């Protein structure tokens, strides 16, 4: 019912590698300063996406066990889950609670960021949906870890070591959710409906990249490696 | 053949 002593400390653990993330009001600040082009805005995301990859290989390392797995298995659940990762972090950022008509100017400046339209309505759905959930930090932090250890990506060898590291993850977010909110015991599942929701995320990322409303669609080699342009 | 995400793993 409550959490055990390992529980809390794998929690804190995942908490303290989790928090080496950029600052959620440092990047809301500069969209809401000023509104900037298509190429500008471009370039943002390319930075932003470069740096995210960087600061998810580290917590991924960081993640128990995950070193003891196949180095291809490696590469295979990284390649996998960067972009799905990315994403449910721009979610997060978003449903932050902001002054009042910030929030609403926030989805504007995303809205004309320079992304194709096709891809808006699918995007935002998503982030309201996820707002829904009023999730916390720790929610935040234990989705994304399940994200990475998620046993049926693309390309995996060995599913049930994967399967072994992701389990006491969904326990310990169980758990959690049961806590925050025992009125509602549904969340759990609602959580779990929203990964599959970011999966379809996955099938059309380098097309969001090379139909974003710029004339160059320059890449870093790494952006490259691991969004599929 | 993920040569960057292959360094950044091992080292
Ligand atoms: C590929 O198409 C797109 C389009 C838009 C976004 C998007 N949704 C956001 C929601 C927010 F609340 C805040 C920013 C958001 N972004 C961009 C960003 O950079 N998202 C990072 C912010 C840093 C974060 C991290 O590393 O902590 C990691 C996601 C900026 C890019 C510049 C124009 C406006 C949208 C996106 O995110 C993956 N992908």
């Amino acid at each position: 019912m409550e959490l055990t002593p390992d529980q809390q400390t794998l929690l804190h653990f995942i908490m303290d590698s989790y928090n080496k993330q950029r600052m959620p009001q440092e990047i809301t600040n500069k969209i809401l300063k000023e509104a900037f082009s298509a190429e500008e805005n471009f370039l943002i995301l390319t930075e932003m996406a470069t740096n995210h990859v960087q600061v998810l290989v580290e917590f991924t390392k960081k993640l128990p066990g995950f070193q003891t797995l196949d180095h291809e298995d490696q590469i295979a659940l990284l390649k996998g889950s960067a972009v799905e990762a990315m994403f449910l972090r721009s979610a997060e950022i978003f449903n932050k609670k902001l002054p009042s008509g910030h929030s609403d100017l926030l989805e504007a400046r995303i809205r004309n960021s320079g992304i194709s339209d096709e891809y808006i309505t699918p995007m935002f759905s998503f982030y309201k949906s996820i707002g829904e959930l009023k999730m916390t930090q720790e929610e935040y932090a234990l989705l994304t870890a399940i994200v990475i250890l998620s046993p049926d990506r693309q390309y995996i060898k060995d599913r049930e070591a994967v399967e072994k590291l992701q389990e006491p993850l969904l326990d310990v977010l169980q758990k959690l959710c049961k806590i925050h909110q025992p009125e509602n015991p549904q969340h759990f599942a609602c959580l779990l409906g929203r990964l599959t929701e970011l999966r379809t995320f996955n099938h059309h990322h380098a097309e969001m990249l090379m139909s974003w409303r710029v004339n160059d669609h320059k890449f870093t080699p790494l952006l490259c490696e691991i969004w599929d342009v | 053949d993920h040569q960057l995400l292959r360094y950044l793993l091992d080292k």
